[PDB]
RNA sequence: CCCUAACUGGAGUCCGGUGAAGCUUACAUUCUAGUGCACAGUCUAGAGACCUCUAGGGGGAAGUGAAGACCCCGUGGAGC
RNA sequence: UGGGGCCCCGAAAAUUGACGGGGCUCAAGUCGACCACCGAUACCACGGAGUACCGCAAGGUAAUCUCGUAGGAAGGCGUUGUGUUCGGGUCGAAGCAGGGCUGUGAAGUCCUGUGGACCGUUCACAAACGAAAAUCCUGGUAAUAGUAGCAGCAAAGCAGG
RNA sequence: AGCUUGUAGUCCGUAAGGGAGACAACCCAGCCCGUGGUUAAGGUCCCCAAGUGUCGACUAAGUGUUAAUACUAAAGGGCGU
RNA sequence: CCCGAGAAGGGAGGUGCAAAGUGCCUGAAACCUGAUAGUGAUGGAACGAUACGGCAUGAAAGGAUCUCUGGCAUGAAGGAAUCAUUCGCGAGGAUGUAGUACGAAUGUCACUGCCAGUGUCGUAUCUUACGUUUUGAAGAACGGGCCAGGGAGUGUAUCUU
């Protein structure tokens, strides 16, 4: 159980991907909408709106809108998910927005190196705001 | 029923050949599995663009003398006893059972093969093919 | 003239078959060493001197 | 033709009987971009994709038919 | 005011898409240095094979040998038959399907099943002597496919026995 | 001009294996077989084995994350830093 | 003798060492039908090479100090961990411990009954088929639907080595 409040998206995704590729633990990532993405808000929204409206309707990348599914997608990128190792790793990963009912009272561990206060600027937006501006309801 | 007369140098060479011919590839022809017209025997690759003739490591192993067995134990049976193809009873009088072992001819009938095996059992030569 | 007393001629191109000689009234190939019933390319000669 | 509609008979669709042919190295559920002899379903990186069947018209397979009939070359021909 | 580093505007293209992708902001980018590790068939070592030359032979040397198209040279495997030596076979030959063993390999030999009459080998010698391919040739047979056709020019049949 | 025509060297053609995402000829490397070890090129956040490595600065533009290169936009300007 | 409308055909039954059972010797592959093993309706493709596992087989031809699991002796190349000292802004280095413990392999003693192999499937790395024309081929260049058999340096005369 990883509390993703105030954590960088890529650093959290890389840490969780390596942990799942260690290959034993089911990892729950609560508060996925409160993850941080560095860079200016205009560039972040421009990249995410370009990636959202990319593919074809029969073939193209159906990039998600929910924050938990976007975080799941980002962790999916840093895995060999087309392999059996990657498939097992993605089956052993659950991402939630907010705190689900079965995780109330549970114990959490947050990544030290993926902290958002290690950054040295005000240029960031949360993953929840990017999901909300992509039209998501969460 | 005799002790194999193989010195420890030839025992080491025999075990060396056991390992190295365990690791030796089968040397099938290129693309033999794709077409049913092709056989399982080795034909040298000849096309200018073929990947096996270019010695791609993913395409197999080229036939070459580096794969050869050790010179001392080459041609020996996996039991270690040297092989002498016996096509008649007269070939049992020019072989000694201290380090060898016979192989009876395939076309031999029971009538003469029984005599061959009786003469080998009385003489002591090891026999690889027989019945019981 | 073993395999060679035929009067076959090729069909040329434009028919989808090979260019080998074929009979004047059927498509069966003749007279070449790889056609069925064709002449033996390089057969023994009675004028050879084996002595 | 604007602008297509309805109806008739024969096909087609479905059913019983009979019953061929043409493409085909292999695999093949694809889509994008790059690379590659500079026009890739098979390579590289991603994205999608449960399988099987029926009907549909033809986007693609640089679809099939065919040793290009245009241009050049041949110390190749023919006719004039 | 001059000389520099990075960045910015200048900067518009046609299927959705390319830092290889995810993503990354005192970096997971750029610059000046540094440390430790990873990572080849290279290098080292061990055991083995082949080759080159030398040695009568055992054997000796090779850091100064081991990739390879056109091509030259050498040595071998296989089919059919002749001379010659030695043979196998109804107590089951050849051939055929699978498998074990040997050999770098060509291939050889062996075992299981079927078969019903011939088949090899030593030393030499000959060839109508080895196929994966020629829009190759002959034969057999698929996929297409239970599909097209069995309609257009004369739409012809139904009841009873 | 990934144009055409030369010259010196080295390559592909006829060149494996390792690495650049793929890459005829770019880097290591020229290669008999098996095992062990250590390195070359290049890399060490994940995909991917090994650094969320150290020191001193820069960049705020997702610029960049592209040795060579047919694969990488200029002149001009900036009281951007 | 039975079924069948049946001089078809099928079963039962018999002749024959053997159905070899009327283009009938052996009876391949392509192609087709059924069974067995593995996998299978979440799945990525030159169909394979290498290593490790699951399932099935492993009777013959393969192993019986052979297969599995450990101790001891000698151990090439390489070479720690831990601890102490000292240096270094730091990551870390040097020195000693120590060329120690270990380390491919070569022997020996216990221990065990499987192993080599075969079929299929999965996991990890690598490979875009073959021949040809090509400077360059996986080519959207040419050839092949598949299988079997046939299919290409031969003789005379003359010159040269
Ligand atoms: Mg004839
Ligand atoms: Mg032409
Ligand atoms: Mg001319
Ligand atoms: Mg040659
Ligand atoms: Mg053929
Ligand atoms: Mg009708
Ligand atoms: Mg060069
Ligand atoms: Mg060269
Ligand atoms: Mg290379
Ligand atoms: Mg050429
Ligand atoms: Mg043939």
């Amino acid at each position: 159980v990883i509390d993703a409040k105030g954590l960088i998206l890529g650093r959290l995704a890389s840490s969780v991907a390596k942990q799942l590729l260690s290959g034993d633990e089911k990892v729950y990532i609560i508060n996925a909408e409160q993850a941080i993405i560095s860079g200016s808000r205009a560039a972040t929204l421009r990249e995410y709106r370009e990636t959202r409206e990319r593919g074809a309707t029969e073939f193209g990348p159906y990039f998600p809108k929910r924050p938990d599914r976007i975080l799941k997608r980002t962790i999916r990128g840093m895995l060999p998910y087309k392999r059996a190792r990657g498939r097992d790793a993605m089956s052993r990963l659950k991402v939630y927005v907010g705190v689900p009912y079965e995780l109330k009272g549970a114990e959490t561990v947050t990544i030290p190196d993926a902290d958002m206060r290690l950054l040295s600027s005000s240029r960031y937006v949360e993953l929840g705001e990017v999901s909300q501006k992509m039209g998501s309801k969460f | 029923v005799s002790t194999l007369d193989m010195d420890p140098e030839s025992r080491r060479l025999f075990n060396v050949r056991k390992v190295q011919k365990g690791k030796k590839p089968q040397f099938k022809r290129t693309c033999s599995h794709k077409f049913k017209r092709l056989d399982d025997n080795w034909r040298r690759p000849r096309g200018s663009q073929g990947k096996q003739r270019r010695k791609y490591v993913s395409k197999g192993a080229l036939v070459q003398v580096g794969y050869g067995s050790p010179a001392a134990v080459k041609g020996l049976h996996p039991s270690g006893y040297s092989d002498v193809l016996i096509s008649s009873i007269a070939e049992l009088e020019l072989v000694d059972p201290s380090y060898e072992a016979i192989r009876i001819a395939g076309t031999i009938g029971a009538q003469k093969k029984a005599l061959i095996l009786a003469k080998a059992e009385e003489a002591g030569i090891k026999v690889l093919n027989s019945g019981r | 003239y073993s395999g060679m007393e035929t009067s076959a001629r090729g069909w040329g191109s434009g028919r989808g078959v090979s260019h080998v000689p074929r009979l004047v009234n059927s498509s069966r190939a003749a007279r070449v060493p790889h056609a069925k019933g064709g002449r033996r390319a390089h057969p023994p000669k009675p004028e050879a001197d084996r002595s």
